[PDB]
């Protein structure tokens, strides 16, 4: 009979443990391999009313893999870590978007 | 007159197409049948007293173009109707279904006939609003995208007041579950007026929503007495800042589900629609109408997320029928499958897609079955078959989204959800402490 | 087992339904009855804690009878009481939400019909009903003593404005009443109803003036949007249009009810064509009887509920035909079950609607019509390509002179 | 060059565009089409990352012809296939702005036409098309089997409206039908708008009473506003008038949109006059050919496009004012580039316009607009400052007579 | 007639003044010709029977009273027609151009008309409404002066949902850009419906503008199919307290210009006016009418924020032109400049100004050539032209603004943009990292 | 592939590094060379729904140099070091106003 804890979680894949490293290269892995080119976004606060969050770099599209958009978010997170950072999946041959999952929260 | 079954005719691109399963009397031929669903439908066949020489022949007549037995089975078979497109206005179906199923059941030689399929052209398509959102916009209104929507059908339906009612909205909001619904009977009744159960319900989603920090709803019902009721009922749902409603298409019918799929494009708010007395129509297998017609018949009057049903009971056979409409709900081109029932290959236009909800059981091992076969596009459904949960609703709504998002997770990883789909939740229920016990 | 309560006496405060119930042999009838009052009501899927959270003992709908259809194995009749509590003033979208909305999908059930409901007088009060009853809206025609005569004006379609209303037009000098829309004219693109609205106006107003008395057209409403069909319904104001028409299933009875609510506010008195139908009753087996949805419309409002013409039907099947013609009539009912009216209903006194059948193939049939319909009806002559004599004004002089001479042979003996 | 695609063919539910496009010797006529479906709906600027953004592949216009115009060098005719997901269900305002928006003023050429262009029959029926087709407002003027007869009441300015008002009567007790009013009366401060509908609105109904038919009088909305467009079309419609007058490349589509939807909803038939129209028509090297402006106007609705007379015009333009009248009229058109029509287009059953030239000049060339011209056609008298015998009324019997004269030898041979 | 050619005839105050850029016909004199526009303009010359003693022939005739050839150029000249004011409605444009370019231009001893410019008088300027707001107000009201205020037309214009969409307009918010517009295709689609871009933009405008610290606004396109429609598109971009709109003022017409700018006027929203199908009217240099025209029946007809287009290909002759209208477009009192193609001294009345936006290519560089020419009273939009930026929307949205922000600095120091306008840009990309990679 | 700090920047002529006094006086200056009298105005928080901020004193005006506006900003904000002072322009002959500039940031 054990109660539910106040605790304000996340949009989507959050009711998780907090993902390891192995786990973020899997996911984003899948958001590669549906011929999909991922993208990376960060914020500060995560409300309801909050849409949008800011985007990191342009989104990354070529012949890349899965270790090449955690330059960005893994090894290159020293200028924001006390942000709310996340990975977007944009599905442009759908006008879709496609797997947000909120990584490294301080 | 045997002049509505014209064999050879090959439909136009702008004709409206009707598959109808014509099952004829015994002392009736297949061509003369099919000729007479084809007649009565838009120009009867009562008498031919100077009329034949009169206004418009080779137009403005429904004809029967193809015959086909089912296979397996006799006395019966599957007549293709053409319709032109100027028997209709341009925006209702209400008029659809004045001529396509209106006069057409109750000729006295047939036995049953039902409308499996039916194809709406995109020069009939482009009239009508479509869903007052899409299945992206409203992924993209509530910043859910990635995983298939939830819900909970508040199962003490009758006997709630408005305030424990938004109890049982609150804590099936509290945990994981994004859209919990009022029922058929949760409406306006003396135990709880709708003015009142809205009030209720807003505030559970107000604290709910800015404690889990997400953007949760509910599906309001404002299904009512008249349209002036129903808008009455569905803009105090706007005043509240409500993301979602809910109308009943069929109890309700084809005007009063157009004017609210008018009403919620025009203010933002997104249309949940029910499925009442959908088993009226859909459930007999020689009679009737198909529920693949009634849902692209709401997929053209307007409204986000219809239920689709359990495809858990069902076998390979009419788990691929249930994934004929829901094609018809999701996407934008099908083609021809007859085994999974659609008899028609439907483009629709980029007029956006409809969420296809899916009352799944209680049952958590149950998830992947409904994530494999309803991908991301889809809305889950978790009251009916239902023994319970044992801690609560608010550990019951967790449990029924860490069972979710573990499954969405592991589908993620490269891994399936058949070969392993139960080898994820208990994966899952040493993590969470909550899945284990739910079960 | 909680929801079959035989020892139950159905009060006069219950919303009554008569379910024809057709299971599997593997399905006894005891488990068979509690699940059409479960997933109607309250279901039975909880049972072990949330069964005794709040009134469940109360707001739940019961079985109180198993009666099975004489001759028919595996096929019973299972009478369900509704308390008054669970629905809303003065809707049948309600209604026809709990007790046929999601039950006719339960799994253990191969086939399931609404035979009969009943409204208590309780209930009935919290619905406006029809707009004008048979002897309030006999008065605004200046029509007594005979049944009003119905039209078929229907070459097939494909008419221009103008051309519908010259056919409408001489039918109304020829002696018919009213000359009933298509379903197919609501806006198509080679007549649309603002056009199909004026001519007709233009030839009643011209008809009125050549015979003398009150005549109408039964215009259609069924729009795409209730803001449609009221634009639709005050055009027909405009132009002082005594009927309007408007398809009641298709549309739905939300339709009804905003319509039913402005044609008693100004006046209209909504004749009713049965569109969608034949895809709920005509199956012996499984839907909803159409004497519920000739209940539902009496409570929705509509004048003019579509019946069954009595010359294709067996001597038993007269019996239901009338079945429901006695229901929305008659201010009383008895419960006949040969008849298929399974429950004595008072009705509150409701302005009851008239009972309209099709007919007019032939002219020789017309007092099978009126001495088995009475005075409290429409007889739409089928007569869409034309009448017999030179077309339809000889033909609906024919059709008019082939009822006076019977309605005479009425008062006679 | 990703948008000249000459092997893709043109899909039903795509909007096709034929452009006359002229660039100097210098940019080659591949690169000069693919310009023209570049900068009409996606510019070809970014090249080389968010050129693999999104659906650049599918919501894209492109070319799949490129046709020389026969005899005159440096001029081709480009056919522009535009996808139907890019364009507003029910608005020119959306077509003219992608098509000729920002295209021809495109650096590298030097002069540029969107000829014809082509409205699918997914595309036409998310319009409402016009108020009333030909054979819907031949019913409402009771007037078969012969082309109508306009007038320019036009003493050329400086009317009272009394004055006005005494000029249009008695051209209406002559035997016109309408008789069309300046453009210039927008509430001039000679004579407002009130007052000109007042004493027209007396005129009319004591012509309608002297001759018998039902005659009207093309009242000019063409106002600063849409509200006040809307006042002076609600108090016509007060009045009980027929026809309103809307000039409609100077009042925008928007005008026509707001006013045609108004039209239908209150049965005024909405004569257009080409205000402005020879600003974008009229050069053979560049601008809009009329005949898509006589087809932007068939979808924002709005009756008698005004259209070219046939005296002034040699036997090779004879059949491009002959263009543009049947794809406005005719529910049908056949590629016929002798002609003008480049498409092939399906009209939807389209309640399509009447087509009316103006005239009156001569009495004795009445023929030559009759025996082109069919029964649907508006036939304005030039007749501003007075007809030959006596002033307008014994000439205005003179212009009827010299009418039906020749439509009583059309239906001998 | 040639009655109509009164060379003699000083024009009113009053009067209504017309260019007329006429090309006849080979075998028609010049007076003949200039004669015939000043005649069926208002009062045509077809017959002469019995009218020329009636009503009203001095009063009431648009009178040709100047004749001058174009200078290099022959078989063409330049009319100068004076029309009397109670012509016109006082306070539309639809009239305007119903006598002055209605039948005009189809007359069939002309072989090209242009209207070149036009002379409002005070006595009919001080009718109309003018712009809803100034070039003065919107600089107040955004607090926004000292500097031209700036764009991003969103380049995939075709094929984004209102999300992504509203993020493409957020990127170029959230950098140094201002004022991001929807293009001319922008509008309501299926891929997005107004409705929904809308919302997904008013809140790229409120995360944007609540983090960078400035009145950050969208130029939203309301143009619609009716006018009922685009109030209702403009009413709820009220609703989002929305600073800016965007109208299409010759597709739209200037009917549905003039009831949006007393909308906006009403309402205290921007109209920012995108200038949609004007070269089919503006292009050819012997026929249509001239912007310039169409510049003057916007600021009557009201609007703000006018696209006057690129000057960085033009030459120093067509730039003056451009300059002709762009003086007559945020100035009070100009003169008869010829050399900048003005025909007419035009006093304004101190009726407000209208922005004069230009679309600037993206070129870096191309800063003080548009900063020179247009002062701080203009807008750049930075769309067309576009290489891209190799670092995004969001750094490609400072590298416009401390391109600007230097540049409008620089003026401020006594230094000049034409000799060393390319040396501020470079001396600026030592310090903001952005810069130096846009080039 | 820098990407861009999360910065609350200012109105006008504020994206440039902090002014250095050399550059304040050339500012006013061409405020000053336009035939234009300059003002001085200050406020706490810069919002954009904040339109007003206080004035200093009385506007500037008559022959004087831009080290006279100077000893108001420069000299003179001893009084208000945490505040946002800037430089108005209120082109009065066009009933205009010109060259917003923040100066002296705490």
């Amino acid at each position: 009979m054990q109660t539910l804890p106040k605790e304000r979680r996340y949009e989507t894949l959050s009711y998780l443990p907090p993902l390891t490293d192995v786990q973020i290269e899997k996911q984003v892995q899948y958001i590669l391999s549906q011929g999909y080119i991922p993208a990376v976004e960060f914020n500060e606060v995560s409300e309801p009313t909050e849409l949008y969050w800011t985007l990191w770099k342009l989104p990354l599209f070529g012949a890349k893999t899965s270790r090449e958009v955690l330059a960005e978010v893994q090894s290159c997170r020293s200028q924001y870590p006390g942000h709310y950072i996340r990975v977007v999946g944009f599905d442009n041959i759908k006008q879709c978007q496609i797997l947000s999952f909120i990584v490294h929260k301080p | 007159r045997l002049t509505y079954y014209t064999p050879d005719y090959t439909p136009k691109d702008t004709d409206i197409l009707a598959a109808f399963r014509v099952t004829p009397q015994p002392g009736v031929p297949f061509e003369e049948a099919a000729a007479a669903v084809a007649a009565e439908s838009s120009t009867g066949t009562w008498t031919t007293v100077w009329t034949d020489l009169l206004t418009d022949l080779d137009r403005y007549k429904g004809r029967c173009y193809d015959i086909e037995p089912v296979p397996g089975e006799d006395n019966q078979f599957i007549a293709y109707i053409a319709y032109p497109l100027d028997l209709f206005e341009e925006g209702s179906i209400t008029n659809v279904l004045t001529s396509i199923v209106g006069n057409v059941f109750g000729f006295k030689a047939l036995r049953a006939l039902r409308l499996e399929d039916i194809r709406f052209p995109v020069a009939y398509i482009k009239t009508f609003q479509g869903p007052p959102h899409g299945i992206q916009v409203e992924r993209d209104k509530l910043n859910k995208y990635g995983r298939p929507l939830l819900g909970c059908t508040i199962k003490p339906k009758l006997g709630l007041s408005a305030k424990n009612y938004g109890r049982a909205v609150y804590e099936c909001l509290r945990g994981g579950l994004d859209f919990t619904k009022d029922d058929e009977n949760i409406n306006s009744a003396p135990f709880q007026r709708w003015r009142d159960r809205f009030l209720f319900v807003a505030d559970a989603i107000t604290k709910a929503q800015a404690e889990t920090g997400e953007i949760k709803g509910h599906y309001l019902n404002v299904t009512a007495p008249t349209c002036e009721e129903m808008l009455k009922r569905a803009e105090y749902a706007k005043e509240l800042k409500q993301p979602i409603i809910m109308h009943d298409y069929l109890t309700a019918g084809f005007t009063a589900n157009t004017t609210l799929a008018r009403w919620c494009r025009d203010n933002g708010v997104l249309l949940h629609i029910h499925r009442a007395m959908h088993a009226v129509i859909d459930r007999q297998k020689n009679h009737g109408i198909h529920f693949r017609v009634l849902a692209k018949a709401l997929r053209l009057s307007g409204g986000d997320h219809i239920h689709t049903g359990t495809v858990v009971g069902k076998l390979e056979g009419e788990r691929g029928i249930t994934m004929g409409f829901v094609d018809l709900l999701r996407e934008n081109y099908v083609e021809q499958d007859k085994s999974r029932g659609i008899y028609f290959t439907q483009d629709w236009a980029s007029l956006p897609g409809v969420m296809a909800v899916a009352s799944g059981g209680i049952h958590v091992w149950h998830m992947p079955a409904l994530v494999e076969i309803f991908g991301d596009d889809s809305v889950l459904q978790f009251g009916g078959g239902t023994l319970g949960h044992p801690w609560g609703n608010a550990p019951g709504a967790t449990a029924n989204r860490v069972a979710l998002e573990a499954c969405v997770q592991a589908r993620n990883e490269g891994r399936n959800l058949a070969r392993e789909g139960n080898d994820v939740i208990r994966e899952a229920a040493k993590w969470s402490p909550e899945l284990a016990v739910a079960c």
